[PDB]
């Protein structure tokens, strides 16, 4: 059933304060190796 | 509004804190979202997160990060100084912002600043003797066109009347939690006066999809 | 073509704006969304550039500098540094709410766009700049950039294409000055957010160094629609220099403020009367619309009336197009307490590094506020004046033409309210 | 050779690539105004004074930043240069303190000095000025933060030189202060130094402070004898 009369974007009202960081959290066992400048810091 | 510290028994260097391990975890995710030999990076979302701890910062959790990243604490106190979403003052725990910018203004947004004010018996920067609540007065966050509107902690509460930020306030004091969402009869956008646009269903895939692609 | 306006619902681009379907990837895939990617994958960059500079789509978060140009001077081949694509998801210019709705309602739409950004530059990952208030808008996003990355749309092997691809969210501290481009690249760096000099610019120099695109979230989100349906159906719409669809957020005194995609050339009276509802007691109430946000000038009930909203036909009636953020004040406003308060606004706002813009700005405040109070002389007035013409093009960033344009809007437009207020000031309390 | 042509008020010079602006116009002898340049430094061009304007364009560039490019002409004394040089020294002048006849600075101060040369003859201001909070780094360096015009030389000089990177900006806007945010003192092996770099009296020396005036004082060139450096 088409429905046009329901807000579809619901699920916000039950994210907490650690939703972002566990969210990134989980995404960061799918990431590609990050570049490396060669060097630890640039005070190095 | 001081942007200088002065060291207190309630903010010293030696004020206990320390991260929890799950938020040691989290930590070294953000430290792993970013390019080798650029760690500094991490300065901006870690010390978020240390504000996640506490609901503000004492110059405990400044040296911290900086000790942690390998950065100078004068970085990360240029970091917390710069932005204004940084507490560096023990905030209450619902903290209430009102923007009054114009557009904000234009729809009466200083009505719903003295119903506040009223109603909690306290002036704008002011905190709440319980502890419960912090008014103050902030720039435009970008739902112009649900003004008036407010933030309280994450969540937008917009469109409101005084008696919609009325009832908030009562049901903050209650314990329970508000849908974060206009109090009109519109949802997100759409005109009050029914849909003007929009109304078709949506074609799918397939549609308009050029030859030779 | 001469008659623009009255967009058909088939013709737009951000489908779902309203929220009213599905969000997730389930949603966005019956919609038209991640079709067909990987053939653009595969026919590439010269083609992605060819077909995002066909359609004449210029920058949409309100420099208007042409799409395919500013994607097409990173093009050039490597020098050992990687390649990076970050989008502009800041919005601090007040009136302006339509790429919140793009990533709150359409994420789906922001990844692939990025994806197609980053194989036409040939970026190596994604930086997403989210505002720091919009935590819901940055998890929603979140929450689909793992749902792309379960279904292999991107990350290891993106959308089958052999192409390597990252997207990153990082949320900010509640700064409109990172909203600027090299002010953002500086704050994903970790430090203050103060912008940098151009050059050089962030196409040789940007984000640690390395060869960097800024762009909006607006101009992002329709690129994938570009390179499928095709350069000529983007440039059908509106005038030459301006093509294609736009987004306007109208509010202030209207009677039913919303946001509505619409043609570009579309006429500002047909769009306040047909998606606003009018204006609060008629359209003879009018009073003043600031057609772009805080960093446009205002324009008077005189000129709105036969006006056309592109980029050319407002920078010839002495203002900007901006954002197409409409703000509407009616006869009831005090127009000097408005653009008292964008001055404030302005100066609460600033990042302080170069000195014209970190001491106008607030001399223009505490002007601005005597003019409010009425506590000031016409001859001061000119001076004001003097003070934008030594703010605008001696600052770094633009924040201080910003800041300099709604003063001499003002005073242009309105230089006898002014003195008006002030000699009813004069001849009552002296 | 990779010697390209450039002009400075119609006048043909040979600049190196990479030449700024600045020291082209030193090479053919005409001194810019800067307060944030320092040759010894990193460029910061947080200041606006070195505003100079290239014929046949729309804007003025920062000469302390800009790198030239082949068939620049400079006009170093036109008059949209002068009027810019006018109204950023204007706006600087706007918050300063009238602090000229207590101030150890005076009549060796580089405001003063290009106040006289390139500015105006007369203040527009009619508000209020801002007062900053003073700070303590130590016995050596007097601190008075009314007088900074926030140039951040004391930022790229602890930095860049004495490598102690204690120094830094806190606020944003009209309120950022140049400071250390907490109580700690500047204690470095060449921590006099920004005595010599700060151009205006924020940063006098604590010693010789209230003992005499610039133009009273004879200079004699010697050698020192306290290390083996010479
Ligand atoms: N969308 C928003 O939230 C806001 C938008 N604005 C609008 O944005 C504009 C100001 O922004 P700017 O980025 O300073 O505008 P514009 O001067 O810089 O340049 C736009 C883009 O073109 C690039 N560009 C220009 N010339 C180039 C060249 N020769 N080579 C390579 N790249 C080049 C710049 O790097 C930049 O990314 C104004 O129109 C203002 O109204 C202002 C405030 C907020
Ligand atoms: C003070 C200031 C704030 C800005 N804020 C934003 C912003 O929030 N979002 C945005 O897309 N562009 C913003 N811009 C414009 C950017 O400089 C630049 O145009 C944008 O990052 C990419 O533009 P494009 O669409 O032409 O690629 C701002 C510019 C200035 C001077
Ligand atoms: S114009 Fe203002 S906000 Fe922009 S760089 Fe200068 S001081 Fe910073
Ligand atoms: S620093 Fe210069 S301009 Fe300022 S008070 Fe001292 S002598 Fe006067
Ligand atoms: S104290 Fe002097 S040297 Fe340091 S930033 Fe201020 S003006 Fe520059
Ligand atoms: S003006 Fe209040 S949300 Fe933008
Ligand atoms: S000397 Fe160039 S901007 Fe200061
Ligand atoms: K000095």
């Amino acid at each position: 059933p088409f429905d046009n009369t329901t807000y579809k974007n619901l699920q916000h009202h039950d994210y907490s304060t650690y939703t972002f960081l566990d969210l990134n959290l989980d995404l960061s066992k799918f990431r590609m190796p990050q570049p490396s400048s060669g060097r630890e810091s640039p005070r190095h | 509004a001081l942007f200088v510290h002065r060291d207190t028994p309630k903010n010293n260097p030696e004020t206990p804190f320390d991260f929890t391990p799950e938020n040691y975890k989290r930590i070294e995710a953000i430290v792993k979202n970013y390019p080798e030999g650029h760690k500094a990076a991490a300065v901006l979302p870690v010390l978020d997160l240390a504000q996640r701890q506490n609901g503000w910062l004492p110059i405990s959790a400044m040296n911290k990060v900086a000790e942690i990243l390998q950065v100078p604490p004068m970085r990360v106190y240029e970091v917390a100084t710069f932005y204004t979403m940084y507490n560096r003052k023990p905030v209450g725990k619902y903290h209430i912002q009102v923007c009054t910018t114009t557009p904000c203004m234009l729809r009466n947004s200083d009505s719903i600043l003295e119903a506040i004010q009223k109603k909690l018996g306290i002036k704008v920067g002011e905190t709440t003797p319980d502890k419960l609540f912090t008014l103050i007065e902030v720039e435009c966050l970008g739902a112009c066109v649900n003004a008036p509107m407010v933030q309280i902690n994450d969540n937008y509460y917009e469109d409101l009347t005084p008696k919609d930020i009325e009832e908030i306030i009562d049901e903050l004091k209650a314990g329970k939690i508000p849908k974060p969402g206009p109090r009109s009869g519109r949802f997100s956008c759409e005109p009050a006066g029914g849909l003007t646009s929009l109304t078709e269903p949506p074609k799918g895939p397939g549609f308009g999809v050029q030859a030779g692609l | 073509k001469t008659s623009f306006g009255s967009l058909k619902d088939e013709d737009r681009i951000f489908t779902n704006l309203y929220g009213r379907h599905d969000w997730r990837l389930k949603g966005a895939q019956s919609r038209g969304d991640w079709y067909k990617t990987k053939e653009i994958l595969l026919k590439g960059p010269d083609w992605i550039l060819g077909e995002v500079k066909t359609s004449g789509l210029r920058g949409r978060g309100g420099a208007g500098f042409p799409t395919g140009l500013k994607w097409s001077f990173m093009n050039k081949p490597s020098d050992g540094r990687p390649k990076y694509l970050v989008v502009n998801a800041d919005e601090g210019e007040p009136g302006t709410c339509k790429d919140r709705e793009i990533i709150r309602h359409d994420p789906h739409k922001l990844v692939e766009g990025c994806l197609v950004g980053g194989r036409a530059m040939g970026a190596r990952a994604a930086y997403i700049y989210i505002r720091g208030e919009f935590y819901n808008e940055a998890s929603n996003l979140q929450v689909a950039i793992r749902e792309a990355y379960e279904a292999g749309l991107i990350g290891k092997n993106a959308c089958g294409s052999g192409y390597d691809f990252d997207v990153f969210v990082v949320r900010g501290a509640g700064a409109y000055i990172c909203g600027e481009e090299t002010a953002l690249i500086e704050s994903i760096e970790g430090k203050q957010g103060k912008p940098r000099l151009k050059p050089p610019f962030p196409a040789d120099v940007g984000v640690f160094g390395c060869p960097t695109t800024v762009a909006n979230v607006e101009t992002v989100a329709v690129s994938p629609t570009i390179c499928r349906r095709g350069g000529a159906w983007f440039a059908s719409f509106g005038r030459e220099r301006n093509s294609g669809t736009k987004l306007f957020n109208i509010s202030g005194h209207v009677n039913n403020p919303c946001t509505v995609e619409e043609e570009m050339s579309v006429p500002l009276k047909e769009l306040i009367e047909k998606h606003a509802g009018g204006v609060t007691g008629g359209w003879d109430n009018l009073l003043a619309v600031i057609p772009g946000g805080s960093s446009t000038p205002l324009i008077p009930k005189s000129v709105c009336e036969t006006v056309l909203m592109d980029f050319d036909a407002l920078i010839q009636a002495q203002t900007g197009l901006g954002t197409a953020a409409v703000i509407v004040m009616d006869r009831s406003t005090d127009i000097v307490k408005a653009i008292a308060r964008l001055i404030e606004f302005y100066k609460h706002e600033s990042c302080g590094q170069c000195t014209p813009c970190r001491e106008g700005v607030d001399w223009m405040n505490k002007v601005m506020a005597r003019f409010v109070r009425g506590d000031a002389r016409p001859a001061e007035i000119d001076s004001l004046w003097e003070i934008s013409k030594q703010i605008e093009g001696h600052t770094i960033c633009a924040l201080g033409d910003g800041a300099a344009w709604p003063v001499q809007g003002l005073i242009r437009h309105f230089r006898p309210e002014l003195e008006e207020r002030m000699q009813r000031f004069a001849q009552q309390h002296q | 050779s990779n010697l390209i042509e450039v002009f400075v008020d119609g006048q043909s010079v040979m600049v190196e690539p990479g030449t700024t602006v600045l020291q082209a116009c030193e090479k053919v002898g005409m001194q810019i105004p800067r307060f944030c340049y320092h040759e010894r430094l990193s460029v910061a061009g947080n200041c606006r004074m070195c505003l100079v304007e290239i014929e046949k364009a729309p804007k003025v560039v920062a000469a302390c930043a800009m790198p030239v490019m082949k068939g620049w002409n400079i006009l170093t004394n036109s008059e949209k240069t002068k009027k810019a040089r006018e109204g950023v020294m204007e706006f600087l002048l706007a918050n300063h303190p009238l602090d000229c006849p207590i101030c150890d600075q005076g009549g060796e101060c580089d405001l003063q000095d290009q106040s006289m040369m390139f500015g105006s003859d007369r203040s527009r201001f009619l508000e209020g000025k801002r007062a900053v909070e003073d700070k303590n780094i130590g016995p050596l360096v007097k601190t008075i933060m009314t007088r900074c015009i926030q140039c951040t030389r004391c930022i790229r000089f602890a930095s860049e030189i004495a490598g102690v990177d204690d120094l830094g900006t806190t606020g944003r806007g009209n309120d950022m202060q140049v400071g250390t945010y907490i109580e700690k003192m500047f204690m470095s092996e060449l921590s006099g130094n920004i005595i010599d770099i700060c151009p205006v009296g924020a940063l006098t020396s604590k010693p010789y402070a209230f003992t005499a005036r610039p133009w009273e004082t004879r200079k004699t060139e010697s050698i020192d004898v306290m290390d083996a450096v010479g």
